């Protein structure tokens, strides 16, 4: 539900005990541990790990924090094309790697 | 968790959704928990489970629940449908009421389908999963049995029903391999082995003094015990592998549970008699670390389930991954349909279709072979494929560029492009092998580079077949006998096909050599054929599949009566790696190990792996 | 036409059946419908059926039985040993079902063969059917693609071939040629130039195959001789009187605009317009040869109607009228109107 | 104006064909009440529209009121009507019922002089009414109370539906009519038979014997009289059943120990006692057979297991003889379910021999379905099961025991009156140990595969071979906690296997319940109490023989899964299609072919084999169904010439049957594939010479059309395939002479025998509705095109069956699945025409169906199956003969001699120089 996710939302704000010297920095932390955590119950373990995964890859498309990617190089690590073409590899490395 | 969850969150109007798998109770967690918040003796709190006719008791304690303010907990949700759109309507109203403080609504279910999306909403959703491991799954196979029935039995009849837990516990484990490992899933409860010990129980009590029958109990484990889940019948001689090796008569003496174990150094073996309490203490130390090696599995098959592990974690992932990055520069689905399909246009597709016309009046059709038959049948399926795909890009390429109207299956094939998924109505055509879309097309190119060398010279058949690109596999093989029955004198019926690996490579020339066929493409899962030796041995760790070498098909009159050779080992091959029912022909090669060590390695033949040079 | 109207006599005398093919273009139809008229109302009774797609079977035998006369016995004919021809029109567009097989003509196929025809209402009643014959007249690219090899095989299979420089200006010139002599002695040798260039511009259309043909939003855009017969139709109406004189200037005008007005409305794209236009001005630049630059032969102000005559009291005249004279003669109808 | 007529119903007068008036009513009020409301012009006379609105709303409720009460009533007053027996057992309800249908005879005839029912129902009238209905209400309550009692003391009444119940319980003196509904309840025993009685008038108590559902009759020692009450009779027949059975089995055994060394042959011993008895007698000599070759081996007499195979096989040999010889049809099932045990038995000890198991009391022994005959000393029967019937409790008199993998229970013996046996096969076997594990555990056992497994029909079949009575319930959804807990309840009360078809399709909210009620029976069973608690009506007699079987369809639409707990009480087993070659193998064994094994494994291997290769055609069969119709027209000829060997006569059989359906293409590879399974073997084509001159004289003589040797082949095939199928299908290309082919049949059939005529009409082209003929508005059936032509073929036509020897309608329409479903009755082997209008129309073994179509696309895969196809090849016919047949001019002049059409065009003279040119 949209309303439920609001009453956590709100609950994560109430829980921070900072007054107003590093609020809104925390506050932005405190609400991530506190939806992840509801969540992660919720999820089945096998998905859990699936979560977790989105949450910072949608933070860095975002960018909230700060990491070294690229936009086209983030579609190619989601899905990986197989391209044909050259016959020599190498004896250790597998032909579909 | 379950203790802090309902004190920090959801004190009123938001009830807790368990969702429980099998052998878990929530109902037994919460009461505890109950208990320590608030005095809870059952009367106050009542743990109401859901049946038939029961669902007006419910009701009234939900409605009584509400103005009094003690919480109510329902079990087994999932088994009214109808009532939960009911009560969806009831907690509507009880949230915009607003009964008594310090109350709450514990639901309990199984997951499933049909379920009201608003109340899955509303509710707070918390998941119980137990411990996933070998050791993990062996005590909870002796948990389920109580400890007052075990003790009172004697240590025989206790050590084989050690030996029955293992076995169930390992199938479980099996499972979670897809291809290598069962090659389907089928559900296993703890009823089933539970069923299986009642029954080997009343075996020990008759016989008493005389030694127990493996030979009657064995058939009945793999026959009844655990072959009502398994059909395909290729996984039942996996099943029946286990069970051969787990119970036998050396086993009420210390005897490895874990297959063969040569140089493994594993050294796990069955407990020997002592006190119940004993058994537990001594399973939880010698399991300790769980491999695949313990189920006969080798260890690249451990390294393939993280693959097809970490595969299943990205497709779902490219689903989740929201608004495609919401713009800005990278290529549009529809420009990367229209790329692949300048590619497509750029190679001659209309010049690779062949017209059956001129094929059939190049041959005289006096002389025609069954090889030539199943060739002319073979080439009008491809010529049905590549005019369908043609067809299907012809018309999205006018799409894209020309003022018509799209289909709803063309914005589906625009779409599978972009992911780069084999499209369905194009998988379903041809072979069943699944593939990325640029490996199909070039795996597609070499079956028409095969039937352009047959378009040539057709009575002539190539000195070496490649049988790992064909439509039907089975088809060719049915012709290879039907050319030896011709040069022959007997039945067709009565001949089986009989394959033997040969240590030349494709360079030989020699080819329609008389009572054979020629083959190659064949592909080795779980193990390594070492050409010199001229057998099957363990797989390479690293190498996770062992391509085969020219395979030599010779036809010859089936054995008069069923004959079983320790050398010769029956492996499946499948035509893709999911191994689903795709199974064609039973391939025989020789082994120096027991045959038993190969089929619980699960050791197959696949025709296509990715694993093929150029 | 001749050499078919030959193939339709010798299929009359006949039993045998005939079925025509073709675009929608061709001119099937009015070749049939000539016939039947030139034919003698004693020897053979002629009658047109057209399905719409919701003609069910019953709704054909209705028109059947109406067309048949009662003979002696079960059996139904022509009385006095009159021959009995039923016209059908558009036979590939009655609606098809599911499994691709139409009602409405496989009972055609039932009355072909066997001659018996059960009726809705009494349903024992042979109604043994005699004497008749079937003309078909099919449309490629319309409703069903094909019909029923079985029926097909009963009928004489004969095709109308899409318009040729040849075959339209031997058409078109004869009927313009016959008007224009009346109007003037002048402007005949005009006749035959804007009969070349409506087909000039119908032929560069229909090479561009890319930009103008038969698509789900261009259903329409299908170029017939319909639109070609209309604007033949359209120079017709031009009365002598008004027109005597050098027609250098004046007809180019008029043809350009009444050409432009049923191929305008054809286009929805305002870039398939800019297309046409351009072919147009080559068509008339080449069949006129020299024209002066000075003003385009066809312009968006170039308007033709006959009922601005009507209010200036001009009786049956068609002519060029200018913006300024059409906004005052609409505003005062408006108001007779209100 | 508007009224209703009395219609009496001795003595009542009823309304009947109110519905009609009903429905006006309804529509009056639809738009009266809503015009009058809505119009401002309306509104203005409203006083008027609202006044008859509330008088037509007024009539609507006493209209349905008697209809609520009449129907109920009817079916109260016939349960009270002719029962004195039950009358004297309500007295209450019965007087207060009697009161009220007085009143309502009454009533109805005071209305019937009464005009309009609703202004003569008011509102007075309307309240009576309804207390009328709820006094009856009361009166079905108090009779469906009595009705449980009844339940409670017969098992076999809760299965009868509660129409037939109450019939039987209301004609409890005619015991005829009982014994009718008696086939409902039980397998077999469909009636009895009775002495004709003393005055003519009675009809018989007295039973000499009863009655199969196939006619078989079984006589009883004694003369079996019906007592009183009606479940105490039917109780003591259920018994009597039984008791007849046993005593007959004694005599059979101490006989079949009696035959073996006796001069008198086995086949002929079979033939003087029943089905059952015999198939039985069969299995149970054959287990001693086998015991007594065990007892041997442990001598050390290796040719003990070859000797019991020899011997097995040449019986197996010997009964094969007797099938093919000509039986009564009876006699023929009597004869081929024991072909069947004894196949699967020469399989058994051919799978000891090959396996070399020498010791008794090995699994493979105990595995096997084993019939002991044996008076144990020792009797262990007594703590395995209950003692039930005063045989198992004599001790002094053999007993019927059945052994499987430590699971031993008597055999009882309920009456399955020779119903076919299914064939024997390696996952039956393992099946039957599934099943028989789950029992010995007091447990369920169930049985998930794919559809057309046919899983419900094994587990009768086992059921049948054990001789405890087996039910049939299939679930569409309806079923209730009520309904369902009736059925357990009952099923528990007599010894019953209760088989639930589709159970997998059940609503999850009532499972929950069914899991609850088989928990309680399931915990009863593991006490092994005799009497137990059920959740509502707790003394209820359990018997320990009682066993639950539930057959899901994983692949089934809108499947509900079943809930753990459930799941756990119930034991899966994996089920398979049935393997062709077993099958295929009891098919042949049954035409009598000695070699029929090694012909089976051959047989199937072919049919396989030719899907792959032959190009995919949709009227190409290589299904069960088409098979069984190839074999028995192999059967008929083998028949004919039994001293000719197998392999040769299979070989020309399905060369010549298969050869029609297949196209030009398949011809040259099929013809090749055949030789690979017999090379030596050399085939001699068989055509009729009678029957091929007569066909090709008629078509010189009156069709004018060249008898072309390939044309003339095609006409002799399809006059073969009307022989055999009834139904036929002349399939082909859209240019060619499909019609010409089946007429120039009939005009030989005219020179052959006698007129023939034929009734040609299109089904596509007419509505499928109207074809077959539907209800107007008006109350009224039409016959439709198909349907009249049936009932004016058999009398009162042009068509009729008097001079005729072969008539046959003649269809050209493309086949469809909705037109073909109304017809799908007639495509099958049973002659039976279903219609809308219920009319019952058998067609004659004389009538034939030939369709006539281009593609077989539209047709469903089975509809194929269900009738004998036959492709005429474009190039085998030509256009040759019909430009042969232009220039001769010969079917041109008869066609203008012999017709109604006057009017035809004079075609030219040909001269003789002009006829080699366009030649
Ligand atoms: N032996 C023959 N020689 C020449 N012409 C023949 C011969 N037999 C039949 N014909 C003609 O060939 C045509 C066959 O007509 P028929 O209706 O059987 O064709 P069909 O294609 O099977 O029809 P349908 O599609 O309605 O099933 C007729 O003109 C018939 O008279
Ligand atoms: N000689 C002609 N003069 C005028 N119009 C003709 C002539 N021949 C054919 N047509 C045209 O034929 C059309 C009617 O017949 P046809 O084109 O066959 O109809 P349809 O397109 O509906 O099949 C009309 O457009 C008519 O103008
Ligand atoms: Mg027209
Ligand atoms: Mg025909």
């Amino acid at each position: 539900s949209l309303e439920s996710f609001i009453t956590f939302f709100f609950k994560a704000i109430n829980r921070t005990t900072v007054r107003d010297e590093n609020r809104i920095p925390t506050l932005i932390l405190n609400i991530r541990q506190t939806i992840y955590q509801w969540i992660s119950r919720g999820l089945f373990e096998k998905h859990k790990l699936i979560f977790l995964t989105l949450i910072v890859f949608r933070l860095m498309q975002k960018k909230i924090i700060d990491v070294a990617y690229e936009v086209a190089e983030m579609d190619f690590l989601i899905k990986c094309p197989a391209r044909p073409g050259v016959e020599n590899t190498l004896d250790w490395l597998p032909n579909i790697s | 968790i379950l203790e802090s969850v309902i004190n920090e969150d959801s004190e009123s109007t938001i009830p807790i959704f368990f969702i429980l798998s099998p052998g878990s109770d929530p109902v037994k967690e919460v009461e505890k928990i109950a208990k320590k918040k608030r005095i809870e003796p059952g009367k106050n709190f009542f743990n109401i489970a859901l049946g038939q006719g029961q669902d007006e008791i419910a009701r009234r304690r939900i409605e009584e629940g509400n103005k009094e303010g003690h919480w109510v907990m329902l079990q087994n949700i999932h088994l009214m449908p109808t009532w939960l759109i009911e009560l969806e309507k009831i907690l509507d109203s009880y949230s915009g009421e607003a009964g008594n403080s310090e109350f709450r609504l514990f639901l309990s279910a199984e997951p499933s389908t049909g379920i009201p999306i608003g109340i899955l909403d509303r509710s707070i959703k918390l998941t119980n999963e137990p411990p996933a491991g070998l050791k993990a799954n062996m005590k909870r196979a002796w948990t389920y049995f109580s400890k007052e029935e075990i003790e009172d039995k004697d240590p025989k009849i206790k050590s084989i029903l050690f030996a029955l837990c293992f076995f169930h516990s390992t199938l479980i484990e099996r499972r979670r391999f897809g291809p290598k490992g069962w090659n389907m899933s089928y559900p296993f409860n703890m009823g089933d082995l539970r069923d299986s010990y009642l029954v080997m129980n009343r075996y020990m009590e008759q016989n008493q003094g005389g030694k127990v029958p493996f030979n009657d109990l064995i058939y009945i484990f793999g026959e009844i015990m655990y072959g009502g889940h398994i059909v395909d019948d290729w996984d039942r001689r996996l099943c029946n592998s286990y069970l051969f090796n787990t119970m036998h008569e050396q086993l009420f003496d210390e005897l490895e549970l874990f297959p063969y174990i040569e140089g493994k150094g594993l050294s796990f073996k069955v407990p020997g008699q002592n006190p119940y309490e004993k058994y537990i203490e001594h399973i939880e130390t010698s399991l300790k670390q769980e491999t695949p090696l313990a189920y006969g599995l080798h260890p690249n098959a451990e390294i393939g389930f993280r693959t097809d592990q970490c595969k299943t974690l990205f497709n779902t992932l490219l689903e989740l991954m929201p608004k495609e990055q919401s713009r800005d520069i990278k290529s549009s689905n529809e420009m990367a349909s229209d790329l692949i399909k300048q590619l497509l246009e750029d190679s001659e597709l209309k010049n690779k279709i062949f017209n059956m016309e001129e094929i059939k009046n190049k041959i005289d059709a006096e002389n025609k072979g069954p090889y030539q038959n199943v060739f002319l049948q073979e080439i009008e399926y491809m010529n049905a494929l590549l005019s369908e795909i043609v067809k299907d890009l012809e018309e999205i390429g006018q799409g894209l560029s020309g003022l018509l109207t799209v289909s709803e299956n063309m914005e589906m094939i625009i779409e599978s492009i972009a992911l780069s998924r084999v499209p369905a109505s194009w998988q379903k055509l041809a072979y069943p092998s699944k593939r990325g879309l640029q490996s199909w097309l070039a795996n597609l190119f070499q079956r028409i580079e095969q039937l352009n060398i047959f378009r040539d010279d057709p009575y002539s058949i190539p000195r070496v077949v490649m049988i790992s690109r064909f439509f039907n596999p089975q088809s060719f093989l049915t012709a290879i006998m039907q050319v030896i029955s011709r040069a022959k004198a007997y039945e067709l019926n009565k001949l089986y096909i009989q394959t033997e690996i040969t240590k030349r490579s494709i360079e030989e020339i020699e080819g329609a050599a008389k009572e054979g066929a020629y083959v190659y493409g064949f592909i080795l899962e779980g193990a390594r054929w070492d050409y010199q030796l001229g057998q099957l041995e363990e797989s390479k760790p690293k190498e996770m599949f062992s391509v085969l070498p020219v395979t030599y098909c010779k036809a010859i009159p089936l054995p008069p009566e069923g004959k079983e050779d320790k050398s010769l080992y029956q492996c499946p091959v499948y035509k893709t790696e999911d191994r689903g029912n795709t199974y064609v022909f039973t391939a025989q090669l020789k082994t120096r190990f027991p045959p038993r060590k190969w089929i619980l390695a699960g050791v197959a033949i696949i025709m296509d792996v990715e694993g093929v040079s150029d | 036409t001749t050499r078919l109207r030959y193939m339709i006599d010798i299929h009359l005398q006949r039993r045998k059946p005939i079925l025509f093919i073709g675009s929608a273009g061709t001119g099937k139809t009015a070749v049939v419908r000539d016939y039947l008229n030139s034919t003698r109302p004693e020897q053979v009774s002629h009658k047109t059926i057209n399905f719409s797609s919701f003609t069910d079977s019953l709704a054909l035998q209705k028109n059947i039985e109406s067309m048949v006369e009662k003979k002696n016995g079960r059996n139904y004919g022509s009385a006095t040993n009159k021959v009995l021809i039923c016209f059908i029109d558009d036979f590939n567009m009655p609606y098809v079902d599911k499994y691709g097989t139409q009602s409405p003509i496989q009972l055609l196929r039932l009355i072909l063969d066997y001659g018996s025809i059960f009726n809705r209402e009494q349903l024992e009643e042979r109604k043994f059917l005699q004497d008749l014959l079937f003309f078909g007249c099919l449309n490629q690219k319309s409703g069903s693609f094909t019909v029923d090899l079985r029926l097909q095989r009963n009928f004489s299979v004969f095709s109308m071939y899409t318009p040729s420089s040849d075959v339209i200006k031997t058409i078109f010139g004869s009927i313009l040629n016959a008007h224009l002599s009346t109007i003037d002695d002048k402007a005949q040798k005009m006749a035959f130039k804007l009969v070349e260039a409506t087909y000039f511009t119908f032929d560069k259309i229909l090479k561009n195959t890319t930009a103008f043909a038969p698509s789900a939003k261009r259903f329409h855009y299908q170029f017939n001789f319909r639109e070609l017969a209309r604007v033949c139709e359209g120079i017709c109406r031009t009365t002598p009187g008004q027109y005597s004189g050098g027609d250098q200037g004046k007809l180019v005008r008029l043809w350009a605009h009444e050409m432009k007005r049923t191929f305008e409305d054809r286009f929805i794209a305002n870039e398939h317009v800019e297309f046409f236009r351009r072919y147009l001005t080559e068509a008339i630049s080449k069949c006129i040869g020299e024209f002066p630059e000075t003003e385009n032969p066809i312009a968006e102000p170039l308007i033709f109607t006959g009922f601005v005559a009507a209010h200036q009291g001009l009786d049956q005249q068609y002519t060029q009228c200018t913006i300024p004279v059409l906004k005052r003669v609409l505003d005062d109808k408006l108001e007779e109107y209100n | 104006k508007q009224v209703f007529e009395f219609t009496e119903y001795k003595e009542t007068k009823t309304f009947a064909s109110l519905d009609n008036m009903m429905e006006v009513l309804d529509q009056h009020s639809l738009d009266l009440m809503g015009m009058k409301s809505q119009g401002k012009y309306v509104e203005f006379f409203y006083d008027r529209v609202e006044d008859w609105r509330e008088k037509l709303g007024r009539v609507d409720v006493v209209v349905n009121e008697w209809l609520k009460v009449q129907k109920n009533w009817k079916i109260l007053y016939n349960i009270f009507l002719l029962s004195e027996d039950i009358r004297m057992q309500l007295p209450e309800d019965t007087k207060v019922f009697e009161g009220v249908d007085k009143e309502f005879k009454d009533m109805m005839s005071e209305v019937s002089a009464n005009p309009s029912v609703v202004e003569a129902c008011t509102i007075e009238r309307r309240d009576v009414l309804v207390g009328w209905s709820q006094a009856i209400k009361k009166c079905e309550k108090a009779l469906n109370d009595y009705l449980e009692q009844k339940k409670k003391s017969f098992p076999r009444f809760y299965f009868l539906s509660n129409q037939s119940l109450l019939t039987i319980l209301s004609n409890g003196q005619n015991a005829p009519k009982v014994c009718e509904y008696l086939g409902d309840c039980f397998d077999g025993l469909k009636t009895l038979t009775f002495e004709p009685p003393a005055n003519p008038a009675e009809t018989s108590k007295v039973g000499i014997g009863m009655i199969s559902k196939d006619d078989e009759k079984v006589p009883f020692s004694s003369k079996f009289i019906c007592e009183g009450a009606v479940e105490h009779w039917l109780l003591n027949l259920e018994f009597r059943m039984r008791e007849t059975l046993q005593e007959i089995l004694e005599g059979a055994k101490n006989t079949a120990d009696l035959w073996d060394s006796g001069d008198k042959p086995r086949e002929e011993w079979v033939e003087g006692y029943n089905a059952q008895i015999a198939l039985l007698t069969t299995t149970i000599v054959w287990t001693e057979d086998v015991g007594r070759a065990f007892e041997d081996l442990a001598g050390g007499s290796e040719t003990a297991m070859k000797e019991c195979q020899k011997l097995i096989e040449v019986r197996l040999e010997n009964l094969i003889k007797k099938v093919r010889g000509d039986l009564h049809i009876l006699e023929r099932w009597k004869i081929i379910n024991i072909i069947t045990i004894d196949v699967h038995s020469r399989d058994v000890v051919e799978k000891f021999v090959i396996q070399k198991v020498s010791e008794a009391e090995s699994f493979a022994w105990l595995s096997q379905l084993k019939f002991y005959w044996e008076n144990k000393p020792d009797s262990d029967m007594h703590l395995r099961q209950t003692l039930r019937f005063p045989w198992e409790k004599d001790k002094n008199k053999n007993k019927c025991i059945i052994r499987i993998v430590d699971w031993f229970r008597f055999y009882s013996y309920e009456y399955i009156g020779n119903a076919i046996r299914l064939v024997i096969t390696p996952l039956t076997d393992r099946c039957y140990i599934t099943l028989t594990q789950a029992l010995n555990l007091t447990m369920g056992g169930a049985p998930a595969g794919p559809a057309g497994t046919g899983k419900t029909e094994t587990t009768k079949d086992l059921g049948r071979a054990i001789g405890i009575p087996v039910m049939v319930f299939n679930c569409s959804d309806q079923m209730n906690k009520d309904s369902m807990a009736q059925i357990f309840m009952g099923l528990s009360q007599s010894g019953a296997w209760g088989c639930f078809d589709e159970f997998n399709r059940i609503s999850i909210e009532v499972l929950s319940v069914v899991s609850t009620q088989v928990k309680c029976v399931l915990d009863a069973l593991k006490e092994k109490k005799t009497k137990f608690s059920f959740v509502e009506e707790g003394e209820i007699q359990l018997q320990d023989t009682v066993g639950f079987f539930i057959t899901m369809n994983p692949g089934y639409a809108g499947r509900t899964e079943l809930p753990e707990n459930l799941k756990a009480l119930f034991r899966s087993c994996a089920m398979v299609v049935p393997d062709l070659a077993l099958i295929c193998e009891n098919m042949l064994m049954s035409e009598g072919f000695t070699m029929a094994r090694v012909l089976s494994r051959k047989f199937v291997s072919l049919y396989m084999l030719s899907r792959e290769l032959l190009s995919k055609q949709k009227h190409y069969d290589w299904g069960l169904r088409a098979v069984k119709s190839v074999l028995r027209q192999a059967g008929k000829l083998k028949r004919g010439d039994p001293d000719m060997p197998e392999d040769p006569l299979l070989m020309r059989a399905l060369r010549d049957f298969n050869m029609p359906k297949i196209v030009t293409d398949d011809k040259v590879i099929f013809r090749r594939l055949i030789g690979d399974l017999f090379p030596k073997l050399d085939p001699p084509t068989k055509q009729n010479p009678e029957l091929k001159k007569i066909v090709q004289d008629t078509t010189k003589k009156d069709m004018g059309l060249v008898a072309e040797e390939l044309f003339v082949t095609k006409v002799v095939q399809l006059a073969e395939i009307l022989e055999v199928r009834h139904c036929c299908f002349v399939i082909g290309p859209p240019g060619s002479g499909k019609t010409c082919v089946w007429k120039t049949l009939i005009k030989s059939y005219i020179n052959s025998g006698e007129d023939a005529e034929y009734d040609t009409l299109n089904p596509k082209a007419v509505t499928s509705d109207e074809l077959f003929g539907a209800y107007t508005k008006t109350k009224e059936w039409k016959n439709g095109v198909i349907a009249v032509i049936m009932k004016n073929q058999v009398k009162n036509e042009e068509k009729y069956k008097a001079t005729h020897m072969h008539k046959w309608s003649v269809l050209d329409g493309d086949i469809d699945p909705e037109w073909i479903e109304s017809l799908n009755t007639v495509m099958d082997d049973n002659k039976v025409l279903t219609l809308v209008s219920n009319d019952r129309i058998f067609l004659t073994p004389q009538m034939r169906l030939i369709f006539e179509i281009s593609n077989l696309r539209n047709a469903t895969p089975a509809t194929v199956s269900r009738a004998g196809v036959l492709f005429i090849n474009e190039t085998d016919i030509g256009w040759m003969p019909y430009m042969n047949s232009w220039l001769e001019r010969s079917q041109i002049n008869i066609l203008k001699q012999q017709k109604e059409m006057a009017n035809m065009p004079e075609y030219p003279v040909i001269d003789d120089v002009a006829k080699s040119v366009f030649y």
